[PDB]
RNA sequence: GAAAGACCAAGGGUUCCUGCGCAACGUUAAUCGACGCAGGGUUAGUCGGUUCCUAAGGCGAGGCUGAAAAGCGUAGUCGAUGGGAAACAGGUUAAUAUUCCUGUACUUCUGGUUACUGCGAUGGAGGGACGGAGAAGGCUAGGCCAGCUUGGCGUUGGUUGUCCAAGUUUAAGGUGGUAGGCUGAAAUCUUAGGUAAAUCCGGGGUUUCAAGGCCGAGAGCUGAUGACGAGUCGUAGAUGACGAAGUGGUUGAUGCCAUGCUUCCAAGAAAAGCUUCUAAGCUUCAGGUAACCAGGAACCGUACCCCAAACCGACACAGGUGGUCGGGUAGAGAAUACCAAGGCGCUUGAGAGAACUCGGGUGAAGGAACUAGGCAAAAUGGCACCGUAACUUCGGGAGAAGGUGCGCCGGCUAGUGAAAAGCUCUGGCUGGUCGAAGAUACCAGGCCGCUGCGACUGUUUAUUAAAAACACAGCACUCUGCAAACACGAAAGUGGACGUAUAGGGUGUGACGCCUGCCCGGUGCCGGAAGGUUAAUUGAUG
RNA sequence: CCUUGUCGGGUAAGUUCCGACCUGCACGAAUGGCGUAACGAUGGCGGCGCUGUCUCCACCCGAGACUCAGUGAAAUUGAA
RNA sequence: GGCAUGCUUGAGGUUCUAACUCUGGUCCGUAAUCCGGAUCGAGGACAGUGUAUGGUGGGCAGUUUGACUGGGGCGGUCUCC
């Protein structure tokens, strides 16, 4: 039956994208923390 | 006002109000605009007022309350239905076009009243200031601050009575029973509001309320103690607290006015 | 075969195609592969995007509010699942085509030219621009029949035939302005309105005339003398050339006219392009008006899967996934049975025919004796006519119960169109006849009598509880006079409500009918102040 | 509660059902009281038709179980 | 005693506008009516807001509610002669 994940690219970018994280103040701290660990991606 | 024949389980107790004076189909288009449905939700997004939702599309109609045109004879075209209101509204036409909606008085379908600092003075539908009218009359559409517009006695079949006059203040007795002193230069309108065939209606079925914009309510004794102070229990309990709001407010009689700024303008409290 | 077929949207990300391979994978073997290595392969003015305009909603200069972060919001500018110009037919490919190729089209823009000429806003008006249900119609796609061409002469018994098989195709756009719908028209003066102005719209006056005018499927003609065409002829396997018939009668939609029409209350999106008006500017060059040759239409996506082994479920997983197309014979029917186009044989096989387990078929004589309980199985089931109870809110109960008829072959009587001819079909009641059996198969009501509870349709514990629970229309009590009670918010403010006591919040009971008794001591709320006690604040006196 | 109270009906036989009595341990009037046509995938009884439910099982048809070739798990386990 | 009037002060009553208030009207910034500013209209020393203090306050929170016991719950018992 209906599993709990139905994919879409327009909903993914507006919630978890870069311009969404960079807009707020918590999200810019999510960027610096995830960058300074050294991850390859930063924008899932 | 007609009764319905029991053909189905919904049609057994429907009591309609039909009217053949109403203009069949069109609204006048420049006096019409967009209205959105709220859901009972403020700008935080949360529900403040409960039991609201759903319904039908409606256009807000710019009903004139000021009546600032003076010395112009106005002629009624027709009486229309208005969905965001319980009264009927009328379409006017002055001497030079400039059509306009107003709350319809008991007069209907091309009478020609006169809206002024005083003129033709007495009909149903003449607007004139509250000092130039006899005592004991019945008026509706009463301003309280001058220039602001009609606020009192405005719903279906409603009115107020003049009782006294002295000084700046012209006392009137409201429909509720409260007697206010009203400043004298606020305008008003002689007569009574049109549709009084409205307390004689019954919806009949559960889905008739639901397509008007009211959502089901649930009693407080059928909930848990975390949700409502009437709370849970075994079996049907008598809810052994004194009866109370879901926020802790005594509900079977507790005076709740605390304005303390307009108390001079009230003569007698509603009893 | 209303999918196990075709096609769009998501989503995926080279799985598509060809050479070379078979260690690993694939529930087995593999020469095979959606698997390895190497090449190849997506062509647009019109189809979708971007560009133009907006809905919910987001962000928000200045501005208010807040210990700080920050919150809310005006101008404004983002946001489609909606609104705004234009193209179809045939050929081609290992693999792409409404994109290339031939053929006929359509729309918009720029540069000159020519003939002229009041141009102008983001601002006014007009328009764009819309609900449910229902019924009249009018067409059309499609499907059959009948002709007509090319080929055939047999199943052994019959079959040159009144036989048999196949084929009988053709678009957008042009011209056309019909079925049908809406609509008074024209002149001429004038004007407390269209936040300025207006020669535009609105209102008023006179006069002349019957109405204009605006929408609109589709038929016919043309596109098309052309394409396509069974075939035939010239390793003729692949190709090159040629190519007959290409028509009439009926029956048609859930598809277009219809954004129409009538009716009913629950009273049914915005904004721009489009048409017109004028302000400032006007230099009336510029700008506009037609006419004309001349040229242009940028950039992204185009492969393959898409009720699936390529997407969501750890898998090549009986599950889940929005929208179009949808032929034939029976049938009311997109149900059901057999089939066309098209596609598949579900990636372990071979035996033998024990108990027992699962999914099924028939049964002597009984017919609930079984069991917590007729659970389960069996039975009933169609259409037409006859016939029908207590009870009732007078609708209903009710297709109550219960019963008869039905197949083939003959006698009668084997709408369409000249303001007239065949084919669908404009009847029903009479005979014969064959079977145990004529709704002959799949398809599809068990019925009745008493009683508890809840008036009903409805909703509820995703994954052991669908109820007598929750809802409900109806009833009563009480608070709320507008900067309202009330709620969310440190606050600004927003809901309530662009509503105004025939309204709005809260609490209980739950359609309808007959009714709702006594107790104000306890606790709560409301009313009253006379007197008692009673807070900081003052500070005499000792 | 005592309790399968007592009385009538239905069955050859009825701790349930229907109708009454009232001696209500412990009904009762908007935590509503008594009636009520039509509706329930609602609770309880009774009847006709019907039957492998059952006296009591007998036989037949498929897919597994069994044998042969290929691949090849799981929980469990101080040592036998 | 009081007489007068004063000087100051409390408590009450009425009235006035100039503080504050307006989720009133029309101008301006502005092409916006949010926010200001100008002017009239209403209320007016009230409302409202700081700070000190009374009352109400399961609306909300941190917590407490013993042992012996021929199972523990009920009951009985916890010290001295």
């Amino acid at each position: 039956m209906k599993r709990t994940f139905q994919p879409s690219t327009l909903k993914r970018a507006r919630v978890h994208g870069f311009r969404a994280r960079m807009a707020t103040k918590n999200g810019r701290q999510v960027l610096s923390r995830r960058r300074a660990k050294g991850r390859k991606r930063l924008t899932v | 006002i007609v009764k319905c024949k029991p053909t189905s389980a919904g049609r057994r107790f429907v009591v309609k109000v039909v009217n053949q004076e109403l203009h069949k189909g069109a609204p006048y288009a420049p006096l019409l605009e967009k209205k959105s449905k709220s859901g009972g939700r403020n700008n935080n997004g949360r529900i403040t007022t409960r039991h609201i939702g759903g319904g039908h599309k409606q256009h807000y109609r710019l009903v004139d309350f000021r009546r600032n045109k003076d010395g112009i004879p106005a002629i009624v075209e027709r009486v229309e239905y208005d969905p965001n209101r319980t009264a009927h509204i009328a379409l006017l036409k002055y001497a030079d076009g400039e059509r306009r909606y107003i709350i319809a008085p008991k007069g209907v379908a091309a009478g020609d009243q006169l809206i002024s600092g005083i003129g033709a003075p007495i009909k149903a539908g003449n607007s004139m200031p509250l000092r130039n009218i006899p005592v004991g009359s019945t008026v509706h559409g009463i301003e309280l601050k001058p220039g602001k517009g009609a606020q009192i006695a405005r719903s279906a079949g409603a009115s107020a009575q003049l009782v006294a006059r002295e000084g700046a203040y012209v006392t009137l007795r409201l429909r509720s029973g409260e007697m206010r002193k009203v400043l004298a230069e606020c305008r008003a309108t002689l007569g009574e509001v049109s549709n009084s065939e409205h307390s004689l209606r019954s919806l009949g079925k559960a889905g008739a309320t639901r397509w008007r914009g009211v959502r089901p309510t649930v009693r407080g004794v059928a909930m848990n103690p975390v949700d409502h102070p009437h709370g849970g229990g075994e079996g049907r309990t008598s809810a052994g607290r004194h009866p109370v709001s879901p926020w802790g407010l005594q509900t079977k009689g507790k005076k709740t006015r605390s304005n303390k700024r307009t108390d001079n303008m009230i003569v007698r409290r509603r009893k």
